[PDB]
């Protein structure tokens, strides 16, 4: 699902 | 469409606050994560916050020390860049940006911020016209100088857009703490003064539209 | 903090054949996730940037099927085949995987013939002489390659200071260039000399063309 892959 | 539009930036001065917005259309805006990404000719793209669907969880540049803050307002359709404290490094194009999967798929087409504590200057424009007994071809060049203004941008259109086709717009540089930039158009010789050419100079900062007729 | 290392800066390509951009990573861009979030964008003259490719090797909607992007771990290719004069402008590789970070961009330039330039000179305006200022203008227009060189003869004599030199982008309609030569000058100085004359060497020519004018015949 992640956007903001480098937070998540 | 699809299309986002940063609102007008301009001129602020250190340690004063500005915001940003931006003017989200044609997707379920809390549907996306949204982005602001800055520009600044020579050092390239920075990557300055983002935003997940409902606001609750946000990412930024760790160098601005909380200065900035991303928001949305789901209700109206808009992204906020708050930016505290402002700095001179800040100067910049700021772009908002639809975030999908790691990736930017929409842009803005950019808003410029420039720090700084000089005054707004509006630009002069000067006619550039052939002179001094020299002869024509079958074509004439003209052009339009654009002197002593502040901040960036201005934009130069010519006979109010309708000449377009052989138009050559020079970038600013900035001289004596104000900027420089020219543009130019070519028409066929027998076609001028015959028929008007008016170069249009606008320069949203100083909110001052200076329209200059060529003459011979 | 991930560096994206891109290579070369300026490629020039002439129309039709292939164009290849490296973008290195100094970290593997695989997720744990297992995906590797590296895109590519291209930013033409005057326009924001616009998403090429996604996820290596992703085309983006619109993107022509001779865009390609390649690569895995810590390095990536984008080619372009076929390439066409709007495809000019500098092309960005970005690492979502991390921390996110951009490319400094390499700029594709479009070969041609070369071509002289154009050489426009103009006075100060009246209107600007009314100010106490006296700016003189050269342009010269639709030329190939970007290198040019501009100087300012002053009765003869070689000015260096006040000039303003401004380069336009490619342009994709004749892959030609333009720049704009500025001598910014007082009135005073302006009133005191006669002969003001800009000379473009750009080697299209084994000698420079020159412009010039007469400040009485004005």
């Amino acid at each position: 699902e992640p956007q903001a892959p480098w937070m998540e | 469409e699809v299309k986002l539009v940063e609102s007008e930036g301009g001129l602020v001065q250190p340690g004063s606050s500005m915001k940003l917005s931006c003017t989200a259309s044609g997707f379920t805006f809390s549907d996306y994560y949204m982005a602001w990404v800055r520009q600044v000719p020579e050092k390239g793209l920075e990557w300055v916050a983002n935003i997940n669907y409902d606001g609750s969880s946000t990412y930024y540049l760790d160098s601005l020390k909380g200065r900035f803050i991303i928001s949305r307002d789901i209700a109206k359709n808009i992204l906020y860049l708050q930016m505290s404290s402002l700095r001179c490094e800040d100067t910049a194009t700021y772009y908002c940006a639809r975030l999908t999967n790691g990736y930017l798929d929409v842009w803005g087409a950019g808003t410029t911020v420039t720090v700084s504590s000089a005054k707004t200057t509006p630009p002069s424009v000067y006619p550039l016209a052939p002179g001094c007994g020299d002869t024509t071809g079958s074509s004439v060049t003209l052009g339009c100088l654009v002197k002593g203004y502040f901040p960036e941008s201005v934009t130069v259109t010519w006979n109010s857009g309708s000449l377009s086709s052989s138009v050559h717009t020079f970038p600013a540089l900035l001289e004596s703490g104000l900027y420089t930039m020219s543009s130019s158009v070519t028409v066929p010789s027998s076609t001028w003064p015959s028929q008007t050419v008016t170069c249009s100079v606008a320069h949203p900062a100083s909110s001052t539209t200076v329209d200059k007729k060529l003459e011979p | 903090d991930v560096v994206m290392t891109q290579t070369p800066l300026s490629l020039p390509v002439s129309l039709g054949d292939q164009a290849s951009i490296s973008c290195r990573s100094s970290q593997s861009l695989v997720h744990s996730n297992g995906n590797t979030y590296l895109h590519w964008y291209l930013q033409k003259p005057g326009q924001s940037p616009n998403l090429l490719i996604y996820k290596v090797s992703n085309r983006f909607s619109g993107v022509p099927d001779r865009f390609s992007g390649s690569g895995s771990g810590t390095d990536f290719t984008l080619k372009i085949s076929r390439v066409e004069a709007e495809d000019l402008g500098v092309y960005f590789c970005s690492q979502s995987t991390h921390v996110p970070t951009f490319g400094g961009g390499t700029k594709l330039e479009i070969k041609r013939a070369d071509a002289a330039p154009t050489v426009s000179i103009f006075p100060p305006s009246s209107e600007q002489l009314t100010s106490g200022g006296a700016s003189v203008v050269c342009f010269l227009n639709n030329f190939y390659p970007k290198d040019i060189n501009v100087k300012w003869k002053i009765d003869g004599s070689e000015r260096q200071n006040g000039v303003l030199n401004s380069w336009t982008d490619q342009d994709s309609k004749d892959s030609t260039y333009s720049m704009s030569s500025t001598l910014t000058l007082t009135k005073d100085e302006y009133e005191r000399h006669n002969s003001y004359t800009c000379e473009a060497t750009h080697k299209t020519s084994t000698s420079p063309i020159v412009k010039s004018f007469n400040r009485n015949e004005c």
